C-alpha cells in the first residue's frame, strides 16, 4: 500500500547552463537531464506502487514533464525527451528576469500532489517527497512564497530534498531543515547521479537504518529592515512584525506610531 | 426428483423469472418457503408469510417457513382468499409457483369455512349452508355415534343438529379425516345469552405493536376466534390475556399450572382490568371462593381434572361451571394439554372461545397435530431476535461450557450402563469447580444467579457445599416465598438453587445469570421455556447486545453432550447461538473446592453411596 | 381564534374581520403536543384523571428532562391551584423534585401576590444570573394576566 | 377497538476574512473546559469529554501551527471549582500529554465560570497591554454556581480588556451571550462534531484588533543552534533550563540554544527566556503568520461550459471536467475545485501571481 511519489524539480535557468557550456566543463545540462530521467526510471523500477511526477522549472514558466529497454519506461523517457526539447526550442529570453520561478514550481508540485492524494485509493497510503536540484543563483523576492510553500509542505508532511551543484542557498538549507529533507552540495557534477542514488533515492524509513552523512548546520539570523544587517537581538513591530535595530517612535512599514509613555 | 448429492432437483418445476432482486421469496414445491431478511421488501413479505405460513427457522438472514393446511385455514379465518395470496406469492416468488403447491392450496381453501359448530343452550349444533356435505357426513358411523340421538336411540333431525358433548373430541379428529375442519366463529358482539361484565382496560395498559397485531389477527372481522398464540416469556403474555378477556367482556375462565400462576393472573387483572374484585374468584384447593357472581374465574387443570372424589363444595363449583355457559376460556402452557387428563377438561367445560397462550410448542411426544383440533391453528408467534432488536426482551448471551470428566468418574461412567449413570456425570468435581468460579465471578459482578438442577440430590449437595438456598420437591410454600423475597431484595442473597419446580410451578424473580447443570434428558421445550422465563429485559444494559447471561455446564464425552445438542435444537431454530468454551480464565488463580484429589475421591464415595435406589 | 363568536357576544357587527398571518424568515416557535408519557400513559387533565398518580409521575419525568435539556427559562401552567399543589406534594414525596431542583432552581407561586411578586423577582434574577429557574403557576393565576417574558425568560 | 380488522395486503404491492485590519499578533489564550455531569452525555460519539478533548488536541496543533508567538493555558472547571490543568506556555507536547491524561478524568459536579474567569484574570492581570488576552470557554451544562456577582467580574474583564468567546453545547445562555458580546468575543452553539471542528478552526484564526489594542516596539532575540563538538576544547555540556523545571534528571546536552542577552541555555524554541524575559524566536516562526497579513481572496467561479478557454488546470494540469472553474483575479488562471480549495485553505498564494 506504500504509494511513494518522487517529485523532481529542475533548475532550468538557461544562463547558468549557457555559462557552463562556455566553460566547456565535464558536466552539461544534457547530463543533468539524463541523470534525472535515470533516477525517475529507477524510482518507478523499485515498485509498481511507486509513482513519478517530474516538473521542469524554467525562467519563463514551469513545465510538467510528466530495443532492450522497458516499454513503459521507453515511452516515458521519449515523452520527457520530447518535453525538454519542446521547451528549449521555444525557450526565448524576453526580459531581464533571471531568478528561477522556484516558488511557483513548488506550488504546482504541491497542487499535483494534493490532486493525486485525493485520487489515492483509501486502502493505500501515499508517502510523497520532492527533490529539487539547484544550479543557478537563488531567488530573492520569492522568500515569502517560499516560506508559505515550506509551511504547507510541513502541514502535509512532505519531505523536500535540495541538491546543490554550484551555488549554495540558505533558503534551501532552512527548507530542508524544517521539512526534514536532505540537503547537500555535489562538487563533482558528473558524479552527481550517484549522490542522487546513494542518498536521495532511498526512502526515509530505509535511510533510518542506513548510515548517512551528518546534516549541515543551519543558521537563522535576522536582518534589520532599515539596513538588512544581521543582528542578535532586535526590536520587532507588534503590528506588521517589522524588525528595527534602533528604537523608533513610529513604524515605517505599517505607518504606526508606537504608543510608549 | 432426487439428485445424487441428496438435493431434490426442483429446477424443472420452478421456472425462474428475471425479477430476482425485487422478488425475495423462494417457493420450494416441498412446502418450504425461504425469505431473505436483507431484502428491502422483507417487512411486507414477513407479514404476508406470518399469516399464511408456519415458521420453521428464523436465523439472522435466511428464514424458512412451512405451509400446512392448518396455516391455510388460519389465513382463511383471518379473511384472505386464494387469488390474492397466489398473486402476492407470484409477485414475490423468484421462480414459477409449482402447480402441485397451487393445487394443494386450491384443495384446502375450498373445503375451509364449510362446517360450523355453534354452542347455544348447552347444545352443540353442526350447521352448513350445503346440506349435501351435511348429508354426506351422516354416513360416517363414528359421526352417527357422535351425533346426538333421542333417549329412544333415534337420531334427531339451514339445517343443523345437536351433538353429544362427550363425543366432541373424537368428532374433531374425524373432521380432519372428513377433510372438513370445524369453524370456530364466535358472536363477539351478537351474543345476547351471556350478559356482559363491567370489566375494562385501565389506562396504564399499553399494547406493544406485535401484541396488538396478534390480537387483531385473533379477532377476525371483529369476531373472537379460538386459536393458539405463542409469546416469549416476559413479553406481557398475562397482559395480552387480560386484554383479550376485557375485549370479549363475556364469561372468562383461565387455567394455570399452579396456584402461583393463578395469583399472578389475579394480580394482572387487578393491575390492568377494571373488573370488580368481588367478581374475581379462584377455584383453588386452599383459597376457595363461591362460584356465584364470579364473572371471571381462574383455576388449575388438576382441580378440574381431579377424577377422584373432590370436596362437596368442589362438586357445587363443577355443577355451576357446567350450568354456566362460557363465551371465553383461557388456557396457559398449551403444550401440557395433550395429556389425557387435561384433555378431558376440555370436554368437561362447555366454552365458546378457547384461546391458548404459551412460550413453546415443541412437544417431545409430537402430540401437536391433534392439538390443532383441540384448540385451533397457531395464530401468531413473534420473532425473538426482532424483539431483541426492538429492546422488548433482554438479548441473551448463551454459552456451553465443557467440563472434562474426572478419569475415575469417567471410568465409573463407562462402568455403569443404567439410569444410575446420571449421577456420575451430573456430579463432576471439575464441573463443581467451574460452577464455583462462575458464581464468584458473577457475585463480584453483582448479578442474580439462578442455578437450575433437575436432580434433587445433586442440587441439594451443590447448595449445601456452596452454602446457598435450595429448592426441591416439597418446598414448603412459606419458606419458598421467604427465600424468593430475600433473593429479590436482600443483597446478601443473590444465588438461588431451583429444582425442576422452577419451570411453571411458580414465578421466577427476574435474574441475569442462569446456570444449568442438570438436564431432564433432552427436554428441548421445557428447559428453553424455563430459560426464557428466567431472563427478562433489564434496564441499564439495554444498549449492550448482551444484557442477559446463560451458561450450560456440560460434561465432556458424556451422553450429556447429545442431550445438550438435541435441547439447543429449538433455540438454534430461534436464532440463538451457543459458543463453546472449554478453558475458564482465572480459575487457576482462585482457590476452589475439591482442589486436592482425595476431595474429589471423597465426593465420588458420597455419590456412589447414592446407589440406583436413590 | 374564532372570528365570529365576538360579534355574537358583543351583539354588534364589526365592519372588517381580518386575521393577520405571521410570516417568519426564521421559525422562532416550536409548538409541540405530548399526550403520550414515557410508559405510553394517556396524558389528560380531566378532573377524573387529575388525581392519577401515573400522570403525576409522567409530568415529573417530563419536567426533569426539560430542566436537564431546555435552557434556564421554564414556566409550567397547571389547570388549578389545588391540583398543582397536590402534584407538587406528590413529586416531593416521590423524590423526583429533588433532582429537578438540582437541575434548575424551583419557584412556585401562591395565593398572595406580594410573596408571588418576590418569587417572580427571584426567578427573573436567577435566570439573569445563569442558574436555571423553574416557575410553576396556574393558567388563571396572576402570571398569565400581566406578566411578560423576555426572550431568555420565555 | 382496533381489533375489529387489520390487513396489510396493499402494503404487499408492486413498486470569511475581514478587511485589511490589525489582528492579534501576540496571543495569550486560555481554554476553559467544563467538567460537570453533563460532560458524560453522548451528544458527540462516544461522549462529550472524549470528542471534546480530541478536538482540543487538534485545535492546539493547528493553533501552534498558525500562531507560533501565542500561549496556551488549560483550565478545567469541576465540582464548582477551577483547576489549572496546564501551565501557560507554547509547548504542544506538554499540552497534548495533559489532554491525554485528562481524557480519562472523572466528570462530576457543576461548572464554576466565576472562579475560572477569576483565575484567568489573575493570570492575565500582569500580561503586557500589547499582548492580546483571549479566553475560550467550553460550556456543557447550562447552569453554573458563582460565589459572587459575575457582572462585577464582567466589568473587571472589560476594564482589563480581555476577550472571551464561548461555544456552548446544548443551547444559548443569556448571561454567557452578554459576557461574550461585552468582552468583544463571539458566542456560538455546537450543531454537530463537524460544526464543532468548524468553530474551533474559525477560532484558531487571530481575532481582529480593537481600537484599544496597543502598538509597542517589542524587542526579541534570535539565537542560532549553538552545537559544541567534543573534539573542540570549547565544548561545554550543560543542562537545559526548561529541563531543570522537570522532576526527571535534565539531559546534559553538549550544545543547543543560548540566550544572546544572558547566555541562558534552552533546548526548545520558540520560548521566551526565563531569566531576562527576552523572547527567543526564529525567523520562520515570525514568517509563519505572514499569510494572515495577506489573505488569499476567493477566486471567480465560472462553470466550464461558460468558460471558453483552456481545459487543463493551471495548478495540477488535470483536465477540467468539473462543473465549476475557479479563475484568479490577478493572473486569471484555471484551477479545478481541489486546487482552488487547497490554495485558499493552505497555500494562500496563487501560482500565476508568483509568476
Ligand atoms: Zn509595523
Ligand atoms: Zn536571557
Ligand atoms: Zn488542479
Ligand atoms: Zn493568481
Amino acid at each position: 500500500d506504500e504509494l511513494n511519489l518522487l517529485v523532481i524539480v529542475v533548475d532550468a535557468n538557461p544562463i547558468w547552463w549557457g555559462k557552463q557550456a562556455l566553460k566547456e566543463s565535464q558536466f552539461t545540462l544534457s547530463k543533468c537531464i539524463d541523470a534525472v530521467m535515470v533516477l525517475g526510471n529507477s524510482h518507478l523500477f523499485m515498485n509498481r506502487s511507486n509513482k513519478l511526477a517530474v516538473i521542469a522549472s524554467h525562467i519563463q514558466e514551469s513545465r510538467f514533464l510528466y530495443d532492450g529497454k522497458y516499454e513503459l519506461l521507453t515511452s516515458a523517457n521519449e515523452v520527457i525527451v520530447e518535453e525538454i526539447k519542446d521547451l528549449m526550442t521555444k525557450s526565448d529570453i524576453k526580459g531581464q528576469h533571471t531568478e528561477t520561478l522556484l516558488a511557483g514550481s513548488l506550488a504546482k508540485a504541491l497542487c499535483y500532489i494534493h490532486r493525486m492524494n485525493k485520487e489515492v485509493k483509501d486502502n493505500q497510503e501515499m508517502k510523497s517527497r520532492i527533490l529539487v536540484i539547484k544550479a543557478a543563483e537563488d531567488s530573492a523576492l520569492q522568500y515569502m512564497n517560499f516560506m508559505n510553500v515550506i509551511f504547507a509542505a510541513q502541514k502535509q508532511n512532505i519531505l523536500i530534498d535540495a541538491c546543490v551543484l554550484d551555488s549554495d542557498s540558505g533558503l534551501l538549507q532552512q527548507a530542508c531543515d524544517i521539512t526534514g529533507g536532505l540537503y547537500l552540495k555535489v562538487p563533482q557534477m558528473p558524479s552527481l547521479l550517484q549522490y542522487l542514488l546513494w542518498v536521495f533515492l532511498p526512502d526515509q524509513d530505509q535511510r533510518s537504518q542506513l548510515i548517512l552523512p551528518p546534516p549541515v548546520h543551519v543558521d537563522y539570523r535576522a536582518a534589520c529592515f532599515c539596513h538588512r544587517n544581521l543582528i542578535e537581538i532586535g526590536y520587532v513591530c507588534s503590528v506588521c512584525l517589522s524588525i528595527f535595530c534602533n528604537f523608533s517612535p513610529i513604524c515605517t512599514t505599517c505607518e504606526t506610531a508606537f504608543k510608549i509613555s | 426428483k432426487v439428485d445424487e448429492y441428496g438435493a431434490k432437483d426442483y429446477r424443472l418445476q420452478m421456472p425462474l423469472k428475471d425479477d430476482h432482486t425485487s422478488r425475495p421469496l423462494w417457493v420450494a414445491p416441498d412446502g418450504h418457503i425461504f425469505l431473505e431478511a436483507f431484502s428491502p421488501v422483507y417487512k411486507y413479505a414477513q407479514d404476508f408469510l406470518v399469516a399464511i405460513a408456519e415458521p420453521v427457522c428464523r436465523p439472522t438472514h435466511v428464514h424458512e417457513y412451512k405451509l400446512t393446511a392448518y396455516s391455510l385455514y388460519a389465513a382463511v379465518s383471518v379473511g384472505l382468499q386464494t387469488s390474492d395470496i397466489t398473486e402476492y406469492l407470484r409477485k414475490l416468488s423468484k421462480t414459477g409457483v409449482p402447480d402441485g403447491i397451487m393445487q394443494f392450496i386450491k384443495l384446502c381453501t375450498v373445503s375451509y369455512g364449510k362446517v360450523k359448530l355453534v354452542l347455544k343452550h348447552n347444545r352443540y349444533f353442526v350447521e352448513s349452508c350445503h346440506p349435501d356435505v351435511i348429508q354426506h357426513l351422516l354416513q360416517d358411523p363414528v359421526i352417527r355415534e357422535c351425533r346426538l340421538r333421542n333417549s329412544e336411540g333415534e337420531a334427531t333431525e339451514t339445517v343443523s343438529f345437536e351433538v353429544k358433548q362427550e363425543m366432541i373430541e373424537e368428532l374433531q379428529k374425524r373432521c380432519i379425516h372428513l377433510e372438513y375442519p370445524l369453524l370456530a366463529e364466535y358472536d363477539f358482539r351478537n351474543d345476547s345469552v351471556n350478559p356482559d361484565i363491567n370489566i375494562d382496560l385501565k389506562p396504564t395498559a399499553v399494547l406493544r405493536p406485535y401484541q396488538e397485531k396478534s390480537l387483531r389477527k385473533m379477532f377476525g372481522n371483529g369476531r373472537a376466534r379460538s386459536g393458539v398464540i405463542v409469546l416469549p416469556c416476559g413479553a406481557g403474555k398475562s397482559l395480552v390475556g387480560v386484554t383479550a378477556a376485557c375485549t370479549v367482556r363475556k364469561r372468562c375462565l383461565v387455567l394455570g399450572n399452579s396456584a402461583v400462576s393463578v395469583e399472578q393472573w389475579k394480580a394482572q387483572f387487578k393491575m390492568w382490568s377494571t373488573i370488580d374484585d368481588s367478581q374475581i374468584c379462584r377455584f383453588t384447593s386452599d383459597a376457595k371462593d363461591k362460584p356465584i357472581g364470579c364473572s371471571v374465574a381462574i383455576s388449575t387443570y388438576s382441580m378440574l381434572g381431579h377424577t377422584t372424589k373432590r370436596s362437596w363444595e368442589a362438586e357445587r363449583v363443577m355443577e355451576w361451571l357446567k350450568t354456566q355457559e362460557w363465551g371465553l376460556m383461557i388456557l396457559d402452557e398449551v403444550h401440557t394439554i395433550p395429556a389425557k387428563m387435561f384433555r378431558r377438561v376440555l370436554t368437561i367445560v362447555q366454552a365458546h372461545c378457547k384461546l391458548g397462550l404459551t412460550a413453546t410448542l415443541v412437544r417431545e411426544d409430537d402430540k401437536i397435530v391433534d392439538l390443532n383440533f383441540l384448540i385451533g391453528p397457531k395464530l401468531y408467534e413473534a420473532n425473538w431476535m426482532e424483539l431483541q432488536n426492538n429492546g422488548y426482551i433482554a438479548k441473551v448471551q448463551c454459552a456451553e461450557v465443557w467440563c472434562p470428566m474426572s478419569p475415575e468418574f469417567y471410568r465409573e461412567y463407562v462402568a455403569i450402563k443404567t439410569k444410575k449413570r446420571i449421577l456420575l456425570y451430573t456430579m463432576n468435581p471439575n464441573k463443581f469447580r467451574a460452577c464455583q468460579f462462575l458464581i464468584k465471578f458473577h457475585e463480584r459482578r453483582n448479578d442474580k444467579i439462578i442455578v437450575f438442577a433437575d436432580n434433587v440430590f445433586a442440587l441439594k449437595e451443590y447448595a449445601i457445599r456452596l452454602n446457598k438456598p435450595y429448592i426441591y420437591g416439597p418446598t414448603s410454600q412459606g419458606e419458598r416465598m421467604q427465600i424468593l423475597q430475600n433473593f429479590k431484595h436482600n443483597p446478601k442473597i443473590n444465588t438461588i438453587f431451583i429444582s425442576k419446580v422452577g419451570d411453571t410451578s411458580f414465578d421466577l424473580p427476574e435474574a441475569n445469570v442462569l446456570i444449568q447443570i442438570s438436564s431432564h434428558g433432552g427436554s428441548r421445550r421445557q428447559e428453553a421455556q424455563r430459560l426464557g422465563r428466567v431472563l427478562r429485559a433489564k434496564k441499564g444494559m439495554v444498549a449492550e447486545e448482551y444484557n442477559a447471561f446463560f451458561y450450560s455446564l456440560v460434561s465432556q464425552d458424556t451422553q450429556e453432550m447429545a442431550y445438550s445438542t438435541k435441547r439447543q435444537r429449538f433455540l438454534v431454530d430461534q436464532g440463538y447461538s451457543f459458543k463453546v468454551i472449554t478453558k475458564l480464565a482465572g480459575m487457576e488463580e482462585e482457590d476452589l473446592a475439591f482442589s486436592t484429589k482425595e476431595e474429589q475421591q471423597q465426593l465420588l464415595q458420597k455419590v456412589l453411596a447414592a446407589t440406583d435406589l436413590d | 381564534s374564532p372570528l365570529d363568536i365576538y360579534p355574537k357576544i358583543l351583539d354588534f357587527h364589526p365592519v372588517t374581520m381580518a386575521t393577520f398571518t405571521m410570516t417568519l424568515a426564521r421559525v422562532c416557535l416550536c409548538p409541540m403536543i405530548i399526550g403520550r408519557g414515557n410508559d405510553q400513559v394517556a396524558i389528560s387533565s380531566k378532573f377524573e384523571t387529575r388525581e392519577d398518580i401515573a400522570v403525576i409521575r409522567n409530568y415529573g419525568n417530563l419536567l426533569l428532562e426539560m430542566s436537564a435539556v431546555v435552557p434556564d427559562g421554564i414556566v409550567a401552567f397547571f389547570t388549578s391551584y389545588q391540583y398543582m399543589e397536590s402534584t407538587v406534594a406528590s413529586w416531593y414525596e416521590q423524590g423526583i423534585l429533588e433532582n429537578i431542583q438540582r437541575n434548575k432552581l424551583l419557584f412556585i407561586e401562591t395565593q398572595d401576590g406580594a410573596e408571588t411578586s418576590v418569587a417572580l423577582e427571584k426567578y427573573q434574577e436567577a435566570c439573569e444570573n445563569g442558574r436555571g429557574a423553574i416557575l410553576l403557576s396556574v393558567a388563571r393565576g396572576k402570571v398569565s394576566e400581566g406578566i411578560d417574558f423576555v426572550h431568555h425568560y420565555g | 377497538r382496533w381489533e375489529g380488522g387489520y390487513e396489510r395486503t396493499w402494503e404487499i404491492l408492486k413498486e470569511e476574512h475581514h478587511g485589511q485590519v490589525r489582528l492579534g499578533m501576540m496571543r495569550h489564550l486560555y481554554v476553559v473546559v467544563d467538567g460537570s455531569r453533563t460532560m458524560e452525555d453522548q451528544d458527540l460519539k462516544p461522549n462529550r469529554l472524549t470528542c471534546t478533548l480530541k478536538l482540543l488536541e487538534y485545535f492546539v496543533e493547528e493553533y501552534f501551527d498558525q500562531n507560533p508567538i501565542s500561549q496556551i493555558g488549560i483550565i478545567v472547571t469541576k465540582s464548582k471549582r477551577a483547576e489549572k490543568l496546564t501551565e501557560l506556555s507554547g509547548n504542544p507536547r506538554k499540552h497534548i500529554t495533559s489532554l491525554k491524561k485528562a481524557v480519562d478524568m472523572t466528570c462530576h459536579g457543576e461548572p464554576s465560570l466565576y472562579n475560572s474567569l477569576s483565575i484567568a484574570m489573575q493570570t492575565l492581570k500582569h500580561m503586557p497591554g500589547h499582548t492580546s488576552r483571549e479566553v475560550l470557554i467550553i460550556f456543557s451544562s447550562l447552569t453554573t454556581c458563582d460565589p459572587s456577582n459575575i457582572y462585577d467580574l464582567i466589568k473587571t474583564l472589560k476594564a482589563a480588556k480581555i476577550r472571551v468567546s464561548v461555544i456552548g453545547l446544548s443551547a444559548e445562555v443569556r448571561v454567557c451571550t452578554v459576557l461574550a458580546r461585552e468582552t468583544g468575543g463571539t458566542y456560538h452553539v455546537i450543531l454537530d462534531e463537524s460544526h464543532y471542528k468548524e468553530l474551533l478552526t474559525h477560532h484558531v484564526s487571530p481575532p481582529p484588533a480593537s481600537s484599544s489594542s496597543e502598538c509597542s516596539l517589542i524587542r526579541m532575540g534570535f539565537p542560532q543552534h549553538t552545537i559544541a563538538s567534543l573534539s573542540d576544547q570549547d565544548a561545554k555540556p550543560s543542562f537545559s533550563m526548561a529541563h531543570l523545571d522537570g522532576n526527571t534528571e535534565p539531559g546534559l546536552t553538549l550544545g543547543g540554544y543560548f540566550c544572546p542577552q544572558c547566555r541562558a541555555k534552552y533546548c526548545e524554541l520558540p520560548v521566551e527566556c526565563k531569566i531576562c524575559g527576552l523572547t527567543l524566536v526564529s525567523a520562520p516562526h515570525l514568517a509563519r503568520s505572514y499569510h494572515h497579513l495577506f489573505p488569499l481572496d476567493a477566486f471567480q467561479e465560472i462553470p466550464l461550459e461558460e468558460y471558453n478557454g483552456e481545459r487543463f488546470c493551471y495548478g495540477c494540469q488535470g483536465e477540467l471536467k468539473d462543473q465549476h472553474v475557479y479563475v484568479c483575479a490577478v493572473c486569471q488562471n484555471v484551477f479545478c475545485v481541489d486546487c482552488d480549495v487547497f490554495v485558499h485553505d493552505s497555500l494562500h498564494c496563487c501560482p500565476g501571481c508568483i509568476h
